RNA sequence: CCUCCGCAUAAGCCUGCGUCAGAUCACUGACAAUUAACAGCCCAAUAUCUACAAUCAACCAACAAGUCAUUAUUACCCUCACUGUCAACCCAACAGGCAUGCUCAUAAGGAAAGGUUAAAAAAAGUAAAAGGAAACAUCACCUCUAGCAUCACCAGUAUUAGAGGC
RNA sequence: GCUACCUAAGAACAGAUUUAUAGGUAGAGGCGACAAACCUA
RNA sequence: GCUAAACCUAGCCCCAAACCCACUCCACCUUACUACCAAACCUUAGCCAAACCAUUUACAUAAAGUAUAGGCGAUA
């Protein structure tokens, strides 16, 4: 059918561990360290998306022009495809007019 | 329409069949009237010494000690070669060590090999 | 299949080859199928010596009782019908012995004081000796099955039992547990169930003869 | 999904035991028994 | 109907090697089927 | 005298043939190249008694009486090739030092890899092959995107493999 | 002489001697019934049948007389779990007829437990008038 | 195959119900 | 054998360990947790004792190591009783077989102390990798003939330093031995 | 009682009703097979002859105008290698085809009735009185273009080559 | 590689015949006794 | 009651970093998986959107989506 048969997995979870301890720990980093560094520098994540959130589009844009010369040769058909798309996508047909 | 299969033998027609072969070695040639002429030059040929009197068994008693992995290392046998050699002559122009300068009058040569297995 | 040989020789006709496989790892059994020396009943003190020279402490009259309560508890493992602590307590030769028969099946079977004290028989000996008391106790005994119905055995009234139980020691930590039980030739009759059960003849098919 | 719907055997017997009386093959199956349901209701 | 009626020297001349790498779209076809990392890399 | 095709017919019926171990590589290394001749063609006897017993056992369709001595012969000559081997490679060593025993090399082939191909013994001159002049070993700019596309593949496994890894790492410290 | 290149030669080049030849052999009993004068094998994949003839002149000194061929396909119908066309090793079989009237026969090769001994001929089987009442009481 | 913790629980209970109604105990 | 096949403690290659584990099944894998490649601190035979489940705390013996499944196998406890020779109509045999048990979950013996100790595998002047332990000044070895058959070779024979180094070929040294008197050489060709 | 088939080679497939055991109108695993004179696989240079069909080939009788030959000179010595050989077989519907050599029903090969009953409607066959139907190509011809050569036309020359009409 | 048309080189008995085998003509095409037909359901 | 259900965990996901792949012996461009005689570059095209169709049209942050250009009609 579709439910389980027995109860799961026992949801060990310790929500006091301490890769979690310091979440957010020091990240009021620029108005509380005398305007050294922002906020805006202290997020590990990719770099084609480090803190300039457009739409969809926009985030197809900036992968782009940000790294596509450092792509194997399927994501950039991928990305040029999906770019295509979305710059028909905005235009074209929709609810608003 | 089946193609999975390896490229032995069995494959087509007459000629199709003829030219390839298994993994032999040639050992004629083919002249008039369809004939093959195999000379004795080009055959194989297998000469094993006498077998009488060695007393190297084919199995080693287990009795026997173990030793260490001595690998041929290119220039501890080239030492132990050499060092005589070398150690009268210097004491005493490579030619009376033995240096080749060439292989090409040896029957078995190294660069390329003319040996077998 | 009937054996080991019908099942090799209906192989070499399957052509299934048993590939030997090379391993270190044996069974380390502690049991005997059977005894050294079984007593007959209606000299023996170098199976002692031989005992006494691993153990060093063993004596032979307190060795019976709590031996007989472990019997007893052998009573209680089908009163519990705990296959636990009789395999805690007797020997594997003996847990086929006492158990396959008994299983799927309930008993309620009890001892009681002894109608003649047990005596101390035999003595045995990769090593396990084998030592054997005769005792003539009182039993209380029924065959309850899978319909419920008690089916052998008196129901309150014991009965005199007498039997040469043997038990057994082997030799590392442990201690005597059950080996078998003698029953001589001249061991009197035993009461069947009140169900009446055919023998059937030889049953010849279509084309022979019966004879 | 990040979420996938997870209360149907719930939400099923929530629709059926209320029309368990019927007869015929409706005695069992969804839509069978939310149209002769409602109509019922 | 009986169209396909293969022979094998036909067989081995319009779907071989030698003429599927005699022109050098066939040897791009060789390394497409390569990248689609095949078996029967030719016929 | 076909008598030594079937092994010793005494140790027939025994259901196992007492045999040693093989010989040892550095032991066997000790041993003259007449010897090392001896030894092979024992071995060469003793492996076809080993392989004429194994086809009849599954002719006859039994166990086999001596199952390790088979693949224990066939290890110690592997042994004496391997110190056969070590003593050709000396002499290629030392008499003229080239490093693959044939001589060939690296080059590029017609699906644009790069390997080492391997020269043949062959009579007529690289001038004149009519043979090898039809080996086209040349790749004009049309090898790009397909050779790219390769080292995608190549990448797409490696980092599959190492997200496996280290997330199988992650797993198994999260087991401690 | 498998698995190597031998030596190119040329109108008159040495006798190209062997040192230790790998192609080992393997000589069966005969299938179907066949003549006395010929003992056949399971040459492997690559020797001449003279080269069979030299082979066997070295290991036993035979008098190799007529020497012979035939390439057995391994079959291909036998399927894996995968469910794919996995074909059997292939053999190509030899057969030697030796001379001056010998002929050899295939040798007639291949002409804990006491505890379940003492097991299973002790079974002990339960009476009919036993009718299924466990044994190991006595009474 | 629902990634979830509670639903589990609610058919765990009715099951759990109809075990009761199964053999209602002595 | 196959990808994440389940090892166990019958053979690596048993034909019942293929009716146990065939070829045709890709089985849920087991987590082993692994040790350090120096640190398998069970050998063949010694004395340890098990720190938990029944009969514990006795004195045992392991024999078996599979370190694939990373288990010991200490003969002497931790086993059932079962039947062996199920056959048709024949009574069986019951037997204690033993099954395995964790490296964690049992801990080596102290061989001075007669306790159980946990000992690393350090470093000696005499040996460069062997047990200590900690709770006492003690190192823990590893614990434990042939007659000559009609192709055994004796040690004898296997003592002569017979490969005197020449500068020959092994085939040029044999042909010195046997006599191959050569006549021709090799004609040069290129290598095409 | 059937056999306008059958037996072979050819092609083409790939061990596919051989053997010992399992149980899946009542296939699976292991073991064994096909030992060449037939057929392929070839042919040491440079030049030089090679009009006189075949049809039983002697006549007649032709047109569509012929499907097969060395020789000269130089150089050259050693012999039996390798690979196909099986089979109830191949392509398709879920009616049919298969090139070639022999036997024109035969020496080989094969079985349309699972068992019964004897309905109609249908299908096939037998029997029935009395009557006996109640356009494209093309030969021929015409027209038009083209005065000529080394990959077709053509190795040709306006009685030629190409294109339209009836 | 069926079929359409052609080449090479064979076969059967009476041509505008059929066919064993290789080879050639690729779609913006070829082929076509032109059926506005074919060239892999 | 049977068929059935249900179960984790194979490994995939994206990123971070980092430049990687190519020789057991062998054989492998002829009919690829057989030991052997006398030749390459020459502009991508096209729709779509113009509510049909034609010129036109893509295959770090900030100035700035302003200056340039549009059957001056769509936008880029
Ligand atoms: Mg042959
Ligand atoms: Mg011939
Ligand atoms: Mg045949
Ligand atoms: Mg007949
Ligand atoms: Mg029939
Ligand atoms: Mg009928
Ligand atoms: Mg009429
Ligand atoms: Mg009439
Ligand atoms: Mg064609
Ligand atoms: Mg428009």
């Amino acid at each position: 059918i579709g439910i389980r048969l027995t109860l799961p997995p026992p949801k060990v979870v310790d929500r006091w561990n301490e890769k979690r301890a310091m979440f957010g720990v020091y990240d009021n980093i620029g108005i509380l360290g005398n305007f050294e560094k922002h906020p805006k520098e202290l997020i590990r994540g990719p770099i084609w998306l480090r803190g300039w959130k457009g739409n969809e589009l926009q985030r197809c844009i900036r992968k782009r022009k940000m790294v596509g010369s450092r792509m194997f040769a399927d994501d950039l058909h991928n990305l040029n495809k999906r770019i295509r798309y979305l710059y028909k996508h905005f235009n074209r047909h929709g609810k608003f007019r | 329409a089946d193609r999975m299969s390896k490229w032995t033998s069995k494959r087509g027609p007459r000629s199709f069949r003829g030219r390839k072969g298994r993994g032999a070695k040639g050992i004629g040639f083919l002249t008039s009237g369809w004939r093959f002429v195999q000379i004795k030059e080009m055959v194989p040929e297998f000469v094993v010494p006498d077998l009488t009197g060695f007393k190297l068994k084919p199995y080693v008693s287990y009795l026997a000690p173990e030793s260490e992995e001595t690998p041929l290392t290119a220039a501890q046998l080239f030492s132990e070669a050499v060092a005589p050699a070398i150690e009268k002559d210097f004491k005493d122009n490579l030619e009376k060590y033995g240096f080749e300068p060439t292989q090409e009058g040896k029957l078995f040569q190294l660069y390329p090999r003319n040996f077998l297995r | 299949f009937k054996t080991e040989k019908e099942f090799m020789q209906h192989a070499r006709k399957a052509g299934l080859v048993i590939p030997p496989e090379k391993s270190d790892r044996s069974i380390h059994l502690a049991c005997t199928a059977g005894i050294f020396d079984a007593y007959v009943p209606p000299a023996s003190q170098v199976s002692i010596r031989r005992i006494k020279d691993y153990d060093a402490n063993f004596k032979i009259k307190d060795f019976p009782e709590k031996a007989k309560d472990i019997f007893i508890e052998a009573h209680l493992c089908l009163n519990n019908s705990d296959h636990d602590r009789l395999h805690t307590l007797v020997t594997e030769h003996c847990f086929p012995d006492m158990t396959w028969d008994i299983k799927y099946k309930t008993v309620r079977w009890s001892f009681v004081e002894s109608l003649e004290p047990s005596h101390v028989v035999q003595v045995r000996c990769n090593v396990y000796g084998q030592i054997t008391v005769r005792m003539h106790t009182r039993q209380t005994l029924a065959i309850y099955d899978r319909f419920g119905r008690l089916m052998y055995g008196q129901e309150d009234v014991p009965k005199d039992v007498l039997e040469y139980v043997v038990f057994e020691k082997q030799l590392p930590y442990g201690s005597w547990r059950m080996h078998t039980k003698i029953v001589p030739p001249w061991a009197p009759p035993k009461q069947p169930i009140l169900k009446t059960v055919m023998i059937p003849g030889p049953q010849l098919k279509p084309e022979e003869e019966y004879e | 999904l990040r979420n996938r719907v997870t209360d149907r055997y719930f939400r099923i017997q929530e629709v059926l035991k209320h029309a368990r009386h019927f007869r015929g093959r409706k005695n069992r199956c969804y839509r069978l028994a939310v149209r002769t349901v409602i109509r019922a209701f | 109907g009986n169209e396909y009626q293969p022979s094998n020297i036909k067989r081995k001349n319009k779907h071989g090697w030698v003429r599927r790498l005699s022109t050098p779209a066939g040897v791009q076809v060789i390394l497409r089927r390569m990248l689609k990392g095949r078996k029967s890399l030719s016929h | 005298g076909l008598e030594e095709f079937f092994d010793d017919p005494k140790n027939w019926g025994q259901e196992k043939v007492k045999s040693g171990a093989a010989w040892t590589c550095q032991q066997l290394r000790n041993k003259s190249n007449e010897d090392l001749h001896k030894l092979w063609y024992v071995l060469l006897k003793e492996r076809n008694m080993l392989l004429t017993l194994e086809q009849e056992a599954k002719r006859q369709r039994l166990p086999m009486p001596s199952p390790e001595r088979l693949d224990k012969v066939v290890d110690s000559m592997d042994a004496l090739d391997k110190v056969v081997q070590e003593r050709e490679d000396a002499l290629r060593l030392l008499q003229t030092g080239q490093e693959r025993a044939r001589p060939g090399a690296w080059r590029r082939d017609i699906f644009g890899r790069i390997i080492w191909h391997k020269f043949k013994q062959w009579v007529i001159p690289w001038h004149l092959n009519k043979r090898y002049n039809r080996k086209r070993f040349f790749a004009l700019p049309y090898v790009d995107h397909f050779l790219r596309l390769e080292r995608e593949k190549r990448a797409r496994i490696k980092a599959r493999k190492e997200n496996l890894e280290r997330k199988k790492a992650k797993i198994l410290l999260k087991k401690f | 002489a498998r698995n190597v290149v031998y030596p190119l030669y040329r109108l008159g080049g040495p006798q190209l001697r062997v040192f230790r030849t790998n192609f080992f052999i393997q000589l069966v009993r005969p299938g179907v019934a066949q003549p006395e004068d010929t003992v056949q094998f399971r040459i492997p994949m690559e020797m001449t049948r003279v080269d069979l003839r030299n082979y066997l002149e070295g290991i036993y000194n035979v008098p190799v007389a007529a020497v012979r061929t035939r390439v057995q396909h391994g079959s291909n119908k036998r399927r894996d779990h995968r469910n794919v066309r996995i074909k059997k090793p292939d053999y190509k079989v030899a057969y030697v007829q030796l001379a001056h009237g010998q002929t050899f026969t295939f040798p007639d090769l291949f002409p804990l437990y006491s505890m379940l001994e003492e097991e299973r001929q002790q079974r002990q089987s339960s009476d009919p008038r036993r009718g299924g009442v466990p044994s190991w009481f006595g009474l | 195959v629902k990634k979830g913790f509670r639903a589990a629980f609610r058919f765990q209970k009715e099951l759990e119900r109809q075990r009761l109604l199964r053999c209602p105990p002595p | 054998l196959p990808p994440h096949y389940r090892y166990g403690m019958s053979p690596p290659g048993s034909v019942a360990d293929k009716r146990k584990n065939p070829p045709w099944i890709r089985r849920r894998p087991v987590v082993v947790e692994p040790i350090s490649d120096e640190d398998w601190y069970l050998f063949c035979g010694d004395t340890v004792e098990i720190l938990e489940g029944k009969d514990a705390g006795k004195q045992g013996k392991v024999v078996q190591v599979i370190r694939q499944r990373n288990w010991v196998v200490v003969g002497g406890l931790n086993t059932h009783y079962r039947y062996i020779g199920k056959t048709m109509d024949y009574r069986g045999t019951m037997i204690p077989s033993e099954a395995p048990l964790l490296h964690r979950q049992v801990k080596l013996v102290d061989p001075m102390d007669r306790k159980p100790t946990e000992i690393e595998w350090r470093f000696t002047e005499a040996g460069e990798r062997v047990r200590v332990s900690t709770r006492s000044g003690r190192i823990i070895p590893k614990p434990e003939t042939w007659i000559d058959g009609p192709k055994d070779t004796s040690v004898e024979d296997a003592l002569e330093r017979t490969y005197v180094p020449c500068l020959k070929t092994l085939q040029e040294e044999v042909m010195e031995a046997m006599g191959i008197k050569e006549t021709r050489k090799y004609k040069k060709v290129y290598w095409y």
